DNA sequence: CACAGTGATGCAAATCAAGTGTGAAGCCAGACAAAAACCCG
DNA sequence: CACAGTGATACAGCCCTTAACAAAAACCCG
C-alpha cells in the first residue's frame, strides 16, 4: 500500500509520473515543479472538500507566526468565566500537543492587566481636590480608612477594599477611549477638538446575604455583604450652541457596564459601620463635584466636567 | 556507524579501482562508468565475494520552534555592541581564534575592562523603541 | 499575456491544469489503486525534499496527519469538558 | 453508591409536579484480576477510590429517598438487571481480541 | 488517611542572542544485486 | 419594556463537481 512505504521505493513506482510532471513543468514553467505541484495538491484537497487542511497549507506555505498577543488571552481568560488554573492547564495541554504556543503564559497576562487596573494612567486636577491626595498610582486602598482598631477604640468586625473615586473614574473613560472618537468621528466633528466633555454617572448601592463566613484566623466578620459600583451612562460636548450627545450606553441595565467601585462584609442596617466605611467616597464625590478633570487620550489633553446621579437604591 | 558493502559491491569497487587507476585525473563522470559495469556483470568474482561477505558479520558489530516570525525580536545587548565592535580587531589580528577561544578571549577583555554610556545608554534607547515599535 | 502561475484564480488554475489533471489522475487510477490525493502529496514532499527542506515535509507530514497546528476532536472535547466549559463560551472562543 | 440531595430548586413550565429534592445511583470499578498459571494477579487498580472523575454515573431522578413506593418503582429494573448479570459472562472486543469478563458486585456507598 | 482546585509570590531552569567560520546528513546521475513475499512445483 | 445564557434541531449560506459557451482585459500589427 502506497504512501505507508519508506523512499527509494514510492519513487521507483512513481517515476514515470515523475518525468512526466517534470516534462510538463519544463514545457509550461521551464521547472517551476514545486509551485506546480503544490497548486495541484491545493486544488486536489479542494476536490474532496477539505477545505481546512488547504487553508492550514496555504498558511503554512508562508511559514508564520500564529501566535496571540497576550490582551486576546487575558480577554477571553476573563469573558469566558475561567479559573486561572483551568487556564493554565488548557495552555499546558496546547503547547504540549501542538508543540508551540497559540496562546500566552499566565504572567503575561498578569503584566498586560496593570494596564487597565487603576493606578496607571497620568491625570491632574486643575482645581485641586480638597483633602484628597495628587498622587495618581494609588491602586486598591483598603477599605478601612485607617480606622482605629485598638482594643480600647470601638469594636472592629469588618473587612473592605475599594479604589479612589478620581482614579477609578480615571480608568473608566480610558476604557472607552474608542468609543467617544467613534462618537465624535461619526457625529460630523473633528477628533482633535478638546471641548468641555460633560459626564453623568448612575451610582448604587445594595446589601447582599446568605454570604457564608469562611474558616481561618481574622476577626469575627457577619455574613451580610454591601457592595457600591457606578455607571458611565451619557458624555455630551458644548459645541456651538448645542449639546451633541457624543456616547450612550445602549444597554443601561447589563452587567457588562456596572463597573465595581467598593466592597464590604456589613449590614446594610448597621448604621456605624456603613457610614464609617462610606465616609471618604461622599467626601471624595462632594470634593470632585466643584472641579473638572483634564487628561490626554489620542495625543489631546481633554476636559471633563462631572453631573452625578444616585438612583440605584431601593 | 555506517553501512557496509555487498557481493555485488566488492566488485563493483574493484571496477572503480580500476578506472581509477587507468586515469587518475578524470573521475568526474559516473554515466561512462554506468556503461562500464553493464559489460563487467554480463567469472573471476569468488575471490573479490569472499572479500565482500568477510564483511558480513565485521560490519554487524558495530526539536519544534518559531517558523520565521515578524522580527521586534531580542534587542542588542551592551556585550553584544562590545563584541560586535571588536572581534574583527582579533580577527585580523589573529585569524586562527575560532569564536569559541576567540569569544573566551573577548569575554575575559570585557570581564578586565570596567564599567557604559556609549553601551549601556544605547541599549536602553534600543530597548525603548523596541517595546514601542 | 501571461504573469505567473500562482496569480491566477482557483477557476483559471483548474482551467489551466485540467490536462495534467486528467492524466495525473488517470495514470494513477490506472495502476496505484486510484487514491489521487495519497499520489499527490507523495509527489509534493518528493519534490520538495529535492530542495531538501526537511522542516516543511515534516510540517506538511503533522498537518496530514493530525498532530500540530490543528487539534483533532478528542482533545479540542477533552479541553471543553474538563476545564467545564459551556456549549456557548467554548462557542464564543472558537468564534 | 447512592444518596439523596435536598435543596433542588424546581423550574416553571409545564410537567408534572416535581418534589424538591434528588436521588443519585453511580458505580466504580475497583481491581481487575486475571487468572495466570495457577494463582491470580491484578491488572488495574483504581490509585484514587475517592475522586470524583471516576465516579461513573447510572441512574438520576428527582423524588424523596424516603418515598419508599417510587424508590422501589424506580430501582426495581436496575436490580433486575444486576441479579441477571450476576450470573453470566461478557464477550467484548479489546484490540481486535475476543475477551472474557465476569463480575463481582458490592455495595458499600450506602450511608 | 477526601481532593481537585484558588491566588499570588517566589526561586530555579531554559533561552537567546549576534556575532563565525567549518562539519555533516540528505540528493543526484544508473543499476545490478539482496532479500523477500507471491505464484503454485 | 433587564438580560445574558443553554444545549439540540433545522435551514440558509457558502464552498465543491461537469459542460460547453460567452463576455472582459490587455499586447502585436495595421
Ligand atoms: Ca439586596
Ligand atoms: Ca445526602
Amino acid at each position: 500500500h502506497l504512501l505507508s512505504l519508506t523512499r527509494r521505493a514510492q519513487k521507483h513506482r512513481l517515476r514515470e509520473l515523475k518525468i512526466q510532471v517534470k516534462e510538463f513543468a519544463d514545457k509550461e514553467e521551464g521547472g517551476d515543479v514545486k509551485a506546480v505541484c503544490l497548486t495541484l495538491f491545493l486544488l486536489a484537497l479542494r476536490a474532496r472538500n477539505e477545505h481546512r487542511q488547504a487553508d492550514e497549507l496555504e498558511a503554512i506555505m508562508q511559514g508564520r507566526g500564529s501566535g496571540l498577543q497576550p490582551a486576546v488571552c487575558l480577554a477571553i481568560r476573563v469573558n469566558t468565566f475561567l479559573s486561572c488554573s483551568q487556564y493554565h492547564k488548557m495552555y499546558r495541554t496546547v503547547k504540549a500537543i501542538t508543540g508551540r504556543q497559540i496562546f500566552q503564559p499566565l504572567h503575561a497576562l498578569r503584566n498586560a492587566e496593570k494596564v487597565l487596573l487603576p493606578g496607571y494612567h497620568p491625570f491632574e486636577w486643575q482645581p485641586p481636590l480638597k483633602n484628597v491626595s495628587s498622587r495618581t498610582d494609588v491602586g486598591i486602598i483598603d477599605g478601612l480608612s485607617g480606622l482605629a482598631s485598638s482594643v480600647d477604640e470601638y469594636p472592629v468586625d469588618t473587612i473592605a477594599k475599594r479604589f479612589r473615586y478620581d482614579s477609578a473614574l480615571v480608568s473608566a473613560l480610558m476604557d472607552m477611549e474608542e468609543d467617544i472618537l467613534e462618537g465624535m468621528r461619526s457625529q460630523d466633528l473633528d477628533d482633535y477638538l478638546n471641548g468641555p466633555f460633560t459626564v453623568v454617572v448612575k451610582e448604587s448601592c445594595d446589601g447582599m446575604g446568605d454570604v457564608s463566613e469562611k474558616h481561618g484566623s481574622g476577626p469575627a466578620v457577619p455574613e451580610k455583604a454591601v457592595r457600591f459600583s457606578f455607571t458611565v451612562m451619557r458624555i455630551t460636548i458644548e459645541h456651538g450652541s448645542q449639546n451633541v450627545k457624543v456616547f450612550e450606553e445602549p444597554k443601561p441595565n447589563s452587567e457588562l457596564c456596572c463597573k465595581p467601585l467598593c466592597l464590604m462584609l456589613a449590614d446594610e442596617s448597621d448604621h456605624e459601620t456603613l457610614t464609617a466605611i462610606l465616609s471618604p467616597l461622599i467626601a471624595e464625590r462632594e470634593a470632585m463635584k466643584s472641579s473638572e478633570l483634564t487628561l490626554e487620550m489620542g495625543g489631546i489633553p481633554r476636559t471633563f466636567k462631572f453631573i452625578f446621579r444616585g438612583t440605584g437604591y431601593d | 556507524p555506517r553501512g557496509k558493502m555487498s557481493s555485488y559491491a566488492f566488485f563493483v569497487q574493484t571496477c572503480r579501482e580500476e578506472h581509477k587507476k587507468k586515469h587518475p585525473d578524470a573521475s568526474v563522470n559516473f554515466s561512462e562508468f554506468s556503461k562500464k559495469c553493464s559489460e563487467r556483470w554480463k567469472k573471476e568474482k569468488g575471490k573479490f565475494e569472499d572479500m565482500a561477505k568477510a564483511d558480513k558479520a565485521r560490519y554487524e558489530r558495530e526539536k519544534k520552534k518559531f517558523k520565521d516570525p515578524n522580527a521586534p525580536k531580542r534587542p542588542p545587548s551592551a556585550f553584544f555592541l562590545f563584541c560586535s565592535e571588536y572581534r574583527p580587531k582579533i580577527k585580523g589580528e589573529h585569524p586562527g581564534l575560532s569564536i569559541g577561544d576567540v569569544a573566551k578571549k573577548l569575554g575575559e577583555m570585557w570581564n578586565n575592562t570596567a564599567a557604559k554610556q556609549p553601551y549601556e545608554k544605547k541599549a536602553a534607547k534600543l530597548k525603548e523603541k523596541y517595546e514601542k515599535d | 499575456p501571461r504573469q505567473h502561475l500562482l496569480s491566477l484564480t482557483r477557476r483559471a488554475q483548474k482551467h489551466r491544469l485540467r490536462e495534467l489533471k486528467i492524466q495525473v489522475k488517470e495514470f494513477a487510477d490506472k495502476e496505484e489503486g486510484g487514491d489521487v490525493k495519497a499520489v499527490c502529496l507523495t509527489l509534493f514532499l518528493l519534490a520538495l525534499r529535492a530542495r531538501n527542506e526537511h522542516r516543511q515535509a515534516d510540517e506538511l507530514e503533522a498537518i496530514m496527519q493530525g498532530r500540530g497546528s490543528g487539534l483533532q476532536p478528542a482533545v479540542c472535547l477533552a479541553i471543553r469538558v474538563n476545564t467545564f466549559l459551556s456549549c456557548s463560551q467554548y462557542h464564543k472562543m472558537y468564534r
